[PDB]
């Protein structure tokens, strides 16, 4: 009678299924996962020179808005920006607002620099409105000068401003035009006369008027302050020729470097790193697909509509 | 499966054995015994840890925002966005199905291969000392101790010492 | 000599050409088709609530064009767009009519509200012209009125109508702006006063002027009504000052849910169904890819630059 | 091919063999036999209308218009579109070739083991009684009726029941 | 003792190392590079009727600024623009000028057609400028025309003029608004009167007016000439309205059929032929992939973030 | 490997087999010789060819510029050309990097087939006139000299011949 030597291979009670090219239900002794579901409920920001604007919106730091009051300058390689963040306290909008935000959520800081702008006797660069608060009382735009005529009713005077670029990168300068309510508002802040407003540099110009149709309150104010920009390149200048309408720039912008910007409600987390973020947190996954959200922002997995794809790593589970 | 082993002529995996992926079971006049095979049960965990350090990665390209989450984008814009993101989508998710699909076919049929190699192994060992019995096993024609069985297990098998009697018993 | 038992498998007579990894002409028993080459050469519209438009182009359908006068309101799944049709019956243009063309074609159907607007004794708003006929009579714009001065060559007078939005949901308001063929014909509207038009809400305001200067005449006329929009949010008012040109709206629009929107020159079918459309038909095929059109909408086979794709469905083919 | 059986030793498939992808013919005594094998059959075509179902089917993403049939485009943005949509056009029609011509050499290659395994199968029944041809046939050293054909079919022939037989036969 | 007969396979002493499903360090017997990384540093363009245009700007070409002399009419199927091209002599910008420059690029070919535009006795038709020099002399834009008036400081007379589409293919239209440095300037060129420039076919309507707000001098010229375009549909006419600012086509253009635009920096080749363009010259590798950049022209290699992907063209290296 | 002979019982390959991807070395009473085989080699050659047809190719779509080289673009459709085209970049890397590893897999595992279905064809020719050593080689039973060396690797050596002498040899 012959002895007898068989040759097998393992097995295990709980087997995990799988697909294959030619099978949607093959079982295996043991797979992995391959699509991330999970998420940390955080911003992960460890090794990061971050800023959380809070509700200061990335254009408030341009312009100065109450809001923004702490974030005017500095440096950072990350910058966070939340949900129903303010950037105009009094009803406006700015024009190319779109690449506005973009630039500075680009950026990696801002600084600042005095435009140097002066004003006569004949004009009080005072303004300031209910709609942007400051300490309990009425304030303006930090970064901006609301000019109006020194006697009320008497025409502003025809003036000139001139920025110079005397930087070897370009600036990005901001000013505003008042819209006012009215033709009886309109005449006593700027006096009778007709109103215009000139923007001239070597390589951008416009013109603008003050327009007094009627519209509705937004926050009790039918007046609107709209917001245009332009690059200043190096040594160039910018001139603003102007007799009543005009918000004039106290200070330019100078956006530095390069960063990240982040658009997240969840809260900031310095314990841990990570690479890859979207509007619920954080994914530091090591896998190479995920299922979170295809509005990512990093170095991510990519995005699958799939809930699970398993990876075998194991032969034909065959149980006795 | 391809290769006619695992889940073919081998009826069943054995769920006792704990050490290794394949190994060997024997039965002899004195009892019988198992042990798992090293070289074999290596050889596929090496390949499936070679796809999964191929596998598990993403790609170092950062990517920026070009969709606002807390405001509103340009119609036009955002319609080729969203046709541009979504057929991005169905090629990904289409790639993921696909590579998933396609390594674990590779991976159930290379642990398929392992298996038949150490089969093939011990029958050009055993020579004409043995016949398989179709299941995975070798019929010896001779007394085959638990050193002989050690042999066959560690490649040191030699055929020649066995062969007088094998041929006799074998012939009959 | 011995018994004998052969191993074998089957061929046929007949077998199909594949391409493989390594071998461009492989030979194997059967195959099947992976590339559409056909379509149904209509829109297949079983199970769907759909809009066939006609000649009424999709603007035409919110301003009251004739050709859109069925289709003023109504619900639909799918809105079914075809060639040269008709948005603009006096000789003219909307601003921005690309974002509102898509806003029509992504919705699920309109409804008109009131605007309730009145007009003083001073103001004909019943002003009619040839360019838009209907039922053989010169007629408007339904969902507009063109005002005139009553008395020719009399100023216009300076007019208020306001909209407020008393619903939960955003309504779409259009208006025009009459630019009339020579100075004549602007004083005998409108007077000789010079002509400003003002729209202001919370979220949108504008100023216009129409304009006299020569153009050639379209259909014999060289004036133009341009068309203008804007969403008034739940709550808001929009405010119309104006002293002549303005084409007032009567009723303004709300958009509701989503639709597919198809454009194609293809005949219903109310038998047949699909999911896939482009513009010379249906797509109603169960296989992976197309060549038909790069151009679809739906849920569609992906389009390749291929003529066929025979996927192997069985061994290679060895005849005798 | 890869497993050398289908297109490699068998020489040609048979166009007579209606009834089954792979099967059996013999003779003997009592008359020429043909015969389907139902499970090796049944394994190649379950594999591929896996495949089938895998393959024959589109996303279920919903994607709307983002270029005008009837009106103009915007010409930056047309431009933008035109090289996304043959950017996507050229990946689809990539994909859909590597698709296609690595599941038709996977199905060549699977039948082609199918074949093998069947072989392999009969091969390891017979054991000592019977002797390789080369060309897919077994030659058989023992009178094997009409039943010993239909128990190799059946995969429940005993060689021991014709061995002493057979190796009379074989060593003459 | 037996006779012998080994079976084996070939090998090789030095093996390439290659990538596989399971192996990052698999050596074989050879393999073959899938990636180009090397480039033809010229223009391969045998077989094209080829244009370089040099220092020449593509919109240079339809309102022939001086270094565009040699490039105002003419045809092509390849057009190859250069680094730092001039497309604007005196100092301003094209409206809508990323897209006039990719129509200009798309074309095969430019024609030229006179508008036949006259004015009166007290306009000086021939103005030019020290910024646009033809050696040495002051000139103008050849396609243009500087009118102001003859008697300095005399009003402009309104003037009308009309260009009528006789073609059947459609003409593209450019022309332009001077915006002078002064009032004085203005009255000086233009007479004290307001100026306006009405433009109106039955496709296209548009109003302007030359603005004198103060601005930097770009070489030594406070002024600027601001460019305006459309397309005159066949058989349609164009009405130009001016009293002073105009500045007047005396050609129109016609772009025939479609040509490929190339931007490169590589001197031209007649020798060698090629598909495939990039800012360094031409690929004409067989390989599927590249890695010289993402940014190519005509049928090209895909480009891919790897140096190298070797393909195996042999069996696994196993030496003795 | 998958198939087990190269890198496999075939212990290494020879780098003095010059004419041939795969062949034969025998030893006799004449002396020893080396030869390669034609048809496995070309098999092998042809499949190579094969892929490298099918892979060394580009697309014949024509793309045009959305990016320019010299002048500013647009910055909200800039972000959506750079998302865009890095996404694209980021495909294709991936279908790259997959194709020449599933390639690279494949052909290494095509060339060890080719030598097991090489060896295959010698062992059912020699049928029961010699026997497998373990290591790639046939012990032949019999005086085989030249002429009969290359019978075998001609695949015309007729085992009928020489069974008489061989199972005396190896039986008694
Ligand atoms: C390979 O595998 C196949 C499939 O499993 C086997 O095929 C079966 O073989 C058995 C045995 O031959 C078949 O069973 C037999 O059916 C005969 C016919 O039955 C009908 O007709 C008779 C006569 O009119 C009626 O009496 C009966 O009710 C039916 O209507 C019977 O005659 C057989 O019965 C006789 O033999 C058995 C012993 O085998 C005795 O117990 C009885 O008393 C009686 O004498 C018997 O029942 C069966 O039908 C086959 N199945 C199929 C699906 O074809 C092969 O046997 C197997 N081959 C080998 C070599 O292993
Ligand atoms: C019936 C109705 O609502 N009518 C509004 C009318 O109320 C509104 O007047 C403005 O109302 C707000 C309510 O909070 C303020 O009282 C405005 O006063 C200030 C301001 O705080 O903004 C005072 C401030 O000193 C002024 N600053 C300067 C530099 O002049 C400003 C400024 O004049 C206006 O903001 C310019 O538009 O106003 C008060 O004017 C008017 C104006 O929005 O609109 C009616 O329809
Ligand atoms: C010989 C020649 O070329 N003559 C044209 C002359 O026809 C043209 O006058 C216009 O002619 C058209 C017919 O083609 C209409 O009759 C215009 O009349 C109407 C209209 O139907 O559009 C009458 C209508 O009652 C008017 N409605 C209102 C509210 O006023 C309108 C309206 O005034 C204009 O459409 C406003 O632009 O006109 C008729 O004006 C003249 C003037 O374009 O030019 C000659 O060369
Ligand atoms: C005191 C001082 O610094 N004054 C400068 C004044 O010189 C300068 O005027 C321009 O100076 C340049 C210098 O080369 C030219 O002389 C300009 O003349 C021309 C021109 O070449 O461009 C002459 C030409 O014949 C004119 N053509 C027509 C059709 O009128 C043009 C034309 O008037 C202007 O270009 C229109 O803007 O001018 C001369 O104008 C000015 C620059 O703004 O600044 C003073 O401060
Ligand atoms: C399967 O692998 C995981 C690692 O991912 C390990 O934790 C687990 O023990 C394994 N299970 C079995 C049944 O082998
Ligand atoms: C893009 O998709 C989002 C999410 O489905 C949707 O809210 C939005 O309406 C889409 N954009 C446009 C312009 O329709
Ligand atoms: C896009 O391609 C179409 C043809 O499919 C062509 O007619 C059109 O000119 C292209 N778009 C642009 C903006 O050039
Ligand atoms: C690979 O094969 C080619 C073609 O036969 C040959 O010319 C070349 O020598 C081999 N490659 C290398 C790097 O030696
Ligand atoms: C797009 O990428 C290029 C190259 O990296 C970069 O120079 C440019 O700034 C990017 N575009 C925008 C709008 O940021």
């Amino acid at each position: 009678d012959p002895d007898k030597i068989c040759l097998g291979h393992h097995a295990v009670a709980n087997g995990t299924i799988v697909k294959t090219l030619t099978n949607e239900q093959e079982e295996v002794t043991n797979a992995t996962e391959t699509v991330e579901s999970t998420s940390l409920n955080r911003l992960c920001m460890k090794g990061r020179n971050h800023k959380d604007l809070g509700n200061c919106h990335p254009i408030g730091m341009l312009i100065g808005t109450p809001a923004c009051d702490l974030h005017l300058t500095g440096t950072w390689d990350t910058l966070i920006e939340r949900k129903n963040a303010i950037a105009y306290c009094y009803p406006g909008a700015t024009v190319n607002e779109k690449a506005l935000r973009q630039k500075i959520m680009e950026s990696g800081g801002i600084s600042k620099i005095n435009t140097g702008f002066t004003y006569g006797s004949s004009i009080n660069s005072a303004g300031t409105t209910k709609a942007c608060m400051r300490n309990g009382g009425n304030s303006f735009y930090a970064e901006l000068k609301w000019l109006v005529s020194k006697n009320k009713g008497q025409n502003f005077p025809q003036t000139t401003n001139t920025y110079r670029n005397a930087d070897t990168a370009e600036h990005l300068i901001m000013w505003g035009i008042h819209h006012p309510s009215s033709t009886q508002e309109k005449n006593d802040l700027y006096g009778t006369q007709s109103l215009s407003i000139s923007v001239g540099s070597s390589t951008y110009k416009n013109s603008f008027v003050p327009v007094v149709g009627a519209r509705p309150q937004v926050n009790g104010l039918s007046g609107r302050i709209d917001f245009h920009w332009t690059l200043v390149q190096p040594g160039d200048k910018i001139i603003f020729s102007h007799n009543g309408g005009l918000i004039a720039p106290s200070r330019v912008s100078k956006l530095i470097g390069r960063g990240l910007g982040i658009q997240s409600e969840a809260p900031i987390d310095n314990s841990c790193e990570s690479k890859c973020f979207w509007r619920g947190g954080s994914i530091n996954t090591r896998l190479p697909f995920q299922n979170l959200s295809p509005r990512t922002v990093g170095q991510c997995p990519k995005y699958v509509n799939k809930k699970s794809l398993m990876l075998a790593t194991g032969m034909r589970n065959v149980p006795e | 499966g391809l290769f006619g082993a695992i889940a073919g002529f081998i009826e069943n995996g054995w769920e006792g054995m704990v050490d290794g992926w394949y190994g060997f079971r024997h039965q002899n006049a004195q009892g019988t015994g198992q042990a798992a095979d090293y070289k074999s049960t290596q050889a596929a965990i090496d390949q499936i840890t070679g796809k999964l350090n191929r596998i598990i990665k993403k790609t170092n390209t950062e990517f920026e925002s070009i969709e606002s989450e807390f405001s509103e984008i340009d119609h036009q814009i955002g319609n080729v966005i969203n046709w541009t993101k979504d057929s991005i989508t169905d090629i990904w998710t289409y790639q993921a199905e696909l590579l998933v699909a396609m390594e674990n076919q590779h991976t159930i049929d290379m642990a398929d291969s392992e298996m038949l190699n150490l089969y093939e192994r011990v029958r050009k060992q055993l020579r004409q000392n043995a016949e398989e019995d179709g299941k995975g096993c070798f019929e010896i024609y001779h007394a085959c101790d638990d050193s002989c069985m050690e042999s066959i297990r560690n490649n040191t098998y030699n055929h020649s010492q066995y062969r007088e009697e094998a041929l006799l018993n074998r012939l009959n």
